[PDB]
RNA sequence: AUUAGGGUUCGAUUCCGGAGAGGGAGCCUGAGAAAUAGCUACCACUUCUACGGAGGGCAGCAGGCGCGCAAAUUGCCCAAUGUCAAAACAAAACGAUGAGGCAGCGAAAAGAAAUAGAGUUGUUUCAAUGGGGGAUAUUUAAACCCAUCCCGAGUAACAAUUGGAGGACAAGUCUGGUGCCAGCACCCGCGGUAAUUCCAGCUCCAAAAGCGUAUAUUAA
C-alpha cells in the first residue's frame, strides 16, 4: 500500500478564485446584516430548487 | 494667541528661601505647546520678581482636547539661593550646570583594577 | 436506612467518604501514579520524537480504508508510539529520521474513531506546522 | 515584579452559543444602537447583573438594618443621577426591573442622535470619534460615555471643530492650498 | 479559580515566616554568623604554569552550554524609593549602590477602540477624520511613549481573519471531481458512478483583531 496517498487531492481540477470587490469591515458590516435580515418560515441563503 | 496664568496652591517656604505653587496656563487658539521660557517671563511680571532667572518651572502636562496646561513652579528670593538649592539637572535646563561626569562603566573598571594594588602607584 | 445521623458522629461520616471515593474511576486515576508511568508523555501535552518508518493501519469495520500513520521514538524517554497523520496527502511531507512534534488525539488517552489503538497525532515536522504545509502557507525546510 | 496595579474583566460570554432566540434579539439591539460587536452588549449584561445581585442581598436584610439604610440609598442615587430610573421610582425594588435598553439609551452615541446633532446613530458614531462633540466644554471621543442627567443640557458642538468655532476642515484647507499653488 | 446554597480545586512566584549557597563537616572575628562575592579539610568536577607551584564556586544582574512542549538586552541612570556612612546643599570641591528606577524584546492576561459618514437622479456629488510625515515646542536624569498643533485618502490597493453549512448546533435538495479508494468524523455516522458529511468553486453562518488544536482543572 502507501501508494494511494493524496490521490483525490491531486485529481481535482484547479479552479481559481473570483476576486470580488471588498466588503465593509467593522461596524458597517453589522449595519449591512441588520438592514438585510430586518426592515428589508424565514429562509437564509436559498439555492435554486429547479435542480430537483 | 494670548496666554493667561493662574497659580492655585500658594505656600511660602522660609526654609530653602522660596515660594511654591501650581501653575495653570490657558492658551485658547494657540498653535502647539507654550514654551517654558515664555511662561517664566509672564510669571516674573505677575509676581514683581526683579530677575526672571529666579523662577523655576517643572514638568508640564497638557489637558486632553487642548487649551490648558498645568505644571509646578518655584520662585526663589535671590539668584544665589536658586543656584545653591536647585537640583543639577534643572540647573542644566536653565543653562548653568556642572558638566556631565564620565561614564559609570569606566569608573567601575578603574576602581576594580585599583583594588589589586596597594602602594602610591595605585 | 442508609447513613448514620448522630450529632457527634462526624468521625464515622469522614471515614465513610474517604473509603468510597476510591470507587470513582476518575478520582482514583488522578490520585494514583500508575497512569502517569503508563503515559508515554510524562504528563505533558506534547512531545518530540524521531520517525522510524511509515505504516498503514486498517480501519475497523464497518468502515474500510487504510489510515496512514508513522511510528515514533520519543526523545525524552525513548518510548515508541504510533501517531496518525491527518489530511489528504501529507505523508509525502514526512520522511524517515525526521523530527516531529506529537500531540494527543482529544480523548485523554482513549482511542479515537475507527483507528484501532491510536491515540496520538502529528502536528509539526522539521519545526514547521503540518497544516501550514498542507495549505501551502510555508515550504518544507532543507 | 513588585508591581501592584490592579485589573479586572468587564464582560463574559453566554452559555449556549447558538441559541436562535437570543441571536435574533442581540442582532436587534446591535442595529438599533449602532454597535460594533456583541461584546458591547455583553458588558451591559455584566453591569446589570451586578446591580441586581446587590439589590437582592439588601432586600433579604430587614428594614432599618444599617447596611440597608446605607448602601441602599447609595445605589438608588446612582440610578437617579445617570438616568436609569426616573425620580418617581424610589423603592429599591425597582432596580430589579431594569433592562438592557434602559442603559443603552444613556450612551453618548444615542444621546447625540436623539438630541439632534446627528441624523443617524452611525453618523453619531463618527462624529464622536472625530472630536466634534464636547460635553460641558470638554471634548469626549468615547462612544460609550454614559451621560449624566445634569450634563445633558451642556452637550453641544466643540469650539475647536469646524462645525463650531474652529478653523476650516481638511478638504477645505487642502483645496485652498491647491488654489494658492495655482 | 469556579460556584444559588453546601462545596471542589490551586498556591515554585511580589507581603510575612522558614531553610540553603556543588556535597558534607569544622571554625575565627564580632553585640549578632556555625557567614560562604570569610577561613580550614575531604569528595566530585575544573583553570594557569617556565613542572618548582598557584588558583575556582551566577539558586545576584546581563549573557553562554545542555535539558526540554516550555520562558527577554553581555542596554541607560542613581532623577525618584530606600540602605550604609567619617556624610545637609553650595563653594578648587558631584560617595557607593545590576537593591531600585528607565527603555529594548514580549498576541501570558486585562481596558478603550479604526477599517467610514451624508445625500441627488435613473451613477454622480459634498464635507469629515485618523494611520502616517513634521514641529516654536512639550515630556524625560538624557532619550522614548502619551498629550498639543499643521501636509496629507476614492478600487479612500491605507484591500480582516479564523473556523463551519446531515444531528447535537446558527447556516445549501447549488455546481463539478472521486467512487468503501482518497479522505472526513470529539459522539451518532458519511464514501461501493445521481455523496445535504470527502476534494474544490459559488453563496451563506458564528465570533472578530482575533480564531482554532492538545493536555490539566472548576461547573455541567
Ligand atoms: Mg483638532
Ligand atoms: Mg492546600
Ligand atoms: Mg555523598
Ligand atoms: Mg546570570
Ligand atoms: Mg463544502
Ligand atoms: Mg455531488
Amino acid at each position: 500500500s502507501l501508494a494511494r496517498a493524496g490521490k483525490v487531492k491531486n485529481q481535482t481540477p484547479k479552479v481559481a478564485k473570483q476576486e470580488k470587490p471588498k466588503q465593509p469591515r467593522g461596524r458597517a458590516l453589522k449595519r449591512l446584516k441588520y438592514t438585510r435580515r430586518f426592515l428589508s418560515k424565514v429562509h437564509m441563503n436559498k439555492q435554486p430548487p429547479g435542480k430537483a | 494667541a494670548e496666554v493667561c496664568i493662574r497659580t492655585s496652591q500658594f505656600k511660602v517656604n522660609k526654609l530653602l528661601n522660596r515660594k511654591q505653587f501650581i501653575v495653570e496656563v490657558n492658551h485658547p487658539h494657540w498653535c502647539g505647546t507654550v514654551p517654558t521660557q515664555l511662561i517664566r517671563k509672564k510669571l516674573a511680571t505677575l509676581y514683581k520678581v526683579p530677575d526672571a532667572s529666579q523662577v523655576s518651572l517643572f514638568g508640564f502636562k497638557t489637558k486632553f482636547g487642548g487649551g490648558k496646561t498645568t505644571g509646578f513652579g518655584l520662585i526663589y528670593d535671590d539668584l544665589a539661593s536658586l543656584k545653591r538649592f536647585e537640583p543639577n539637572y534643572r540647573k542644566t535646563r536653565m543653562g548653568f550646570g556642572k558638566a556631565r561626569l564620565p561614564a559609570r562603566k569606566s569608573v567601575k573598571e578603574r576602581r576594580n583594577r585599583n583594588k589589586k594594588l596597594r602602594g602610591k602607584a595605585k | 436506612m442508609t447513613k448514620t445521623n448522630g450529632q457527634n458522629a462526624a468521625r464515622k461520616l469522614v471515614r465513610l467518604r474517604c473509603r468510597n471515593r476510591w470507587a470513582d474511576k476518575g478520582w482514583k486515576r488522578a490520585h494514583t501514579f500508575s497512569a502517569r508511568k503508563a503515559n508515554p508523555f510524562g504528563g505533558s501535552s506534547h512531545a518530540k520524537g524521531i520517525v522510524l518508518e511509515k505504516i498503514g493501519v486498517g480501519a475497523k469495520q464497518p468502515n474500510s480504508a487504510i489510515r496512514k500513520c508513522v511510528r515514533v521514538q520519543l526523545i525524552k524517554n525513548d518510548k515508541k508510539i504510533i501517531a496518525f497523520v491527518p489530511n489528504d496527502g501529507c505523508l509525502h511531507f514526512i520522511e524517515e529520521n525526521d523530527e516531529v512534534l506529537v500531540s494527543g488525539f482529544g480523548r485523554s488517552g482513549h482511542a479515537v474513531g475507527d483507528i484501532p489503538g491510536v491515540r496520538f497525532k502529528i502536528v509539526k515536522v522539521s519545526n514547521v506546522g503540518l497544516y501550514a504545509l498542507y495549505r501551502q502557507k510555508k515550504e518544507k525546510p532543507r | 515584579m513588585r508591581n501592584y496595579n490592579n485589573f479586572n474583566r468587564v464582560w463574559k460570554a453566554p452559555r449556549r452559543p447558538f441559541e436562535k432566540e437570543r441571536l435574533d434579539r442581540e442582532m436587534k439591539l446591535c442595529g438599533q444602537y449602532g454597535l460594533r460587536c456583541k461584546r458591547e452588549i455583553w458588558r451591559v449584561n455584566m453591569t446589570l447583573s451586578k446591580m441586581r445581585r446587590t439589590a437582592r442581598l439588601l432586600l433579604t436584610l430587614p428594614e432599618n438594618h444599617p447596611r440597608r439604610l446605607l448602601e441602599g440609598s447609595a445605589i438608588m442615587r446612582r440610578c437617579h443621577e445617570y438616568g436609569f430610573l426616573d425620580e418617581e421610582k424610589d423603592k429599591l425594588d425597582y432596580v430589579l426591573s431594569l433592562t438592557v435598553p434602559d442603559i443603552l439609551e444613556r450612551r453618548l452615541q444615542t444621546i447625540v442622535f436623539k438630541a439632534g446633532l446627528a441624523k443617524s446613530v452611525h453618523h453619531a458614531r463618527v462624529l464622536i470619534q472625530q472630536r466634534h462633540i464636547a460635553v460641558a466644554k470638554q471634548i469626549v471621543t468615547i462612544p460609550s460615555f454614559i451621560v449624566r442627567v445634569s450634563s445633558e443640557r451642556h452637550i453641544a458642538f466643540a469650539d475647536a471643530s469646524p462645525f463650531g468655532n474652529g478653523r476650516t476642515g481638511r478638504v477645505k484647507r487642502v483645496r485652498a492650498k491647491a488654489a494658492k499653488r495655482h
